[PDB]
């Protein structure tokens, strides 16, 4: 009423927490005994040279960091950082922030219960309800094992629905060039993973958008001149011996993924 | 694989919504209260049990029920994120403090007697015998949504 | 840094004054604050005398 | 004259903390700053005793 009393705002909460970062070296060395003597592979006659050496090997080192990097990638949404053979980076993100999985287990035996409703039902609804505010399009996304896929499709309940869905080449077009699979049906949009990073018969959901959810962190490398100047994706060193007999080539690069919202991501489990 | 967190919660200005400027001072509203910091058998490690927000007696003890409630514990050394002071004081060590009283608006939420128990109407009604709106028309006591 | 609002974790003053009127031309008041710790960073050059006299 | 004594005021409070730092100890006439600078840096002091007796 006009004249009584007003209220008041006098609610707030803060976390903050520590993490390490591991390591990733990479390096290989050329001798006189590779390259004098021997032809270039594709062109007959041309005498082998040491340039072309290096840039393959260059290339091929890029390729396994690449490789690297997008493993690491995936391991962030099971809630984990990616460090094999190290425990002293490998964190638990759920347990880290004081969070539990969320499991909605679909069984697919049950003909009469249609699969992608209880999704809808259990993980959908709690991954919005928990999103927050300010998070603006984001889309709910389903990945899941070939094994989880393949059942879900050939699930009675949802064979209509996919029969007259097209399939055909929209791939190319809500996604830019993977070949895996993609099927879309009541607001939520189902994957096949086809590196085999997803366990068979698991399948997890995560809402993407929702600006800073997955994050990267890089450190500086392991050498005098930069040991704490500032970070980069990937480091390269090219060194040739100053006696003119040997050849090293060195690569470091040192990263983390976070994942700071582990209690939006929802793990899926189903018998067969 | 610990991961080392710290955490807050609360203000000091949530607990006091509003004060009663006296234009003649500032001390008006407050009181000086003498009490003891660390536990009197605790080593020289413990954290005190002195979080803001406790009420406390005439004579500086922390309050057990509504009969022992004169003002409410608002000073700087307990506030939530002060935490440097862990070896500073030896146990028996007894120190001032600052007690809010008159002409204050209090949050219901956030009183609690010493042992962590909430307030009550008694203790209600004898803070408001000082003079402070004791209010309970709070916003902000849901968090995000779960 | 003074306890006031104006100056919190903003800098540091040797001695604060201010001076205050009612705007109702019936009543003034006089404040003053200060804030500062004398240290002696060498406690080791620093050697006490005592003296037995008679 | 109220500015006057408090001027005062603050000027011995001044001297007095200088006085009480030379001697090797803070001045907080409370306990949260009170402080043996000996103690705090871990030092010893050297005690040049005299006796004008001999």
């Amino acid at each position: 009423q006009r004249g009584g009393v007003r209220q008041h705002l006098a609610n707030d909460r803060k976390k903050i927490v520590n993490l390490n970062i591991p390591f990733f070296p990479l390096d290989r060395s050329i001798d006189r005994a590779d390259i004098q003597n021997f032809r270039e592979f594709g062109t007959e006659n041309a005498p082998a040279t040491v340039d072309a050496e290096v840039q393959r090997h260059m290339a091929r080192i890029r390729r396994s960091h690449a490789i690297l990097k997008s493993k690491a990638m995936y391991a962030a949404l099971k809630g984990t950082s990616w460090s094999p053979d190290d425990p002293v980076s490998d964190y638990n993100y759920y347990d880290v922030w004081g969070a539990t999985q969320t499991t909605a287990d679909v069984d697919f035996t049950k003909l009469g219960v249609d699969p992608i409703e209880v999704l809808e039902a259990e993980a959908r609804a709690h991954i919005i309800d928990w999103a927050g505010d300010n998070g603006d399009n984001y889309e709910i996304v389903v990945l899941a094992s070939r094994q989880w896929f393949s059942a879900l499709i050939a699930h009675p309940q949802v064979t209509g629905a996919y029969s007259q869905y097209p399939s055909t080449q929209e791939i190319l077009r809500r996604r830019l060039n993977a070949n895996n699979r993609i099927f879309e049906h009541k607001n939520i949009l189902f994957i096949e993973d086809i590196s085999g990073n997803i366990p068979a018969g698991e399948a997890y959901i995560f809402p993407r958008g929702i600006s800073r959810m997955f994050e990267i962190y890089y450190a500086p490398s392991d050498t005098l001149r930069d040991a704490n100047q500032a970070a980069q994706e990937l480091y390269v060193f090219f060194k040739e011996s100053n006696y003119l007999r040997e050849a090293k080539i060195e690569s470091e690069t040192s990263f983390l993924t976070v994942n700071n919202r582990p209690e939006l991501v929802v793990k899926s489990t189903g018998k067969f | 694989a610990k991961a080392h967190v710290a955490t807050l919660e609360g203000n000091y200005s949530d607990i006091v919504l509003g004060r009663v400027v006296a234009f003649g001072d500032t001390g008006w509203n407050f009181k000086e209260v003498d009490m003891t910091f660390i536990a009197d058998d605790a080593d020289a490690d413990s954290k005190t049990t002195l979080f803001a927000g406790v009420l406390v007696g005439e004579d500086g003890t922390p309050a057990t029920a509504a009969a022992g409630v004169f003002g409410v514990l608002v000073d700087r050394k307990v506030l939530p994120g002060v935490d440097h002071y862990i070896g500073v004081f030896e146990p028996g060590e007894k120190v001032p403090m600052v007690l809010a009283v008159r002409g204050l608006t209090l949050n219901q939420l956030k009183l609690k007697y010493a042992d962590g128990t909430a307030i009550d109407a008694a203790g209600i009604q004898a803070l408001e015998a000082q003079g402070n709106q004791v209010t309970d028309k709070i916003v902000g006591t849901q968090f995000i949504g779960s | 840094p003074s306890d006031t609002l104006r100056d919190a974790n903003q800098a540091a003053q040797e001695l604060y004054v201010f001076f205050k009127e009612s705007n109702y031309l019936r009543e003034a008041k006089i404040e003053s604050e200060t804030s500062f710790l004398t240290v002696n960073n060498r406690p080791e050059l620093v050697v006490k005398s005592t003296g037995k006299f008679t």
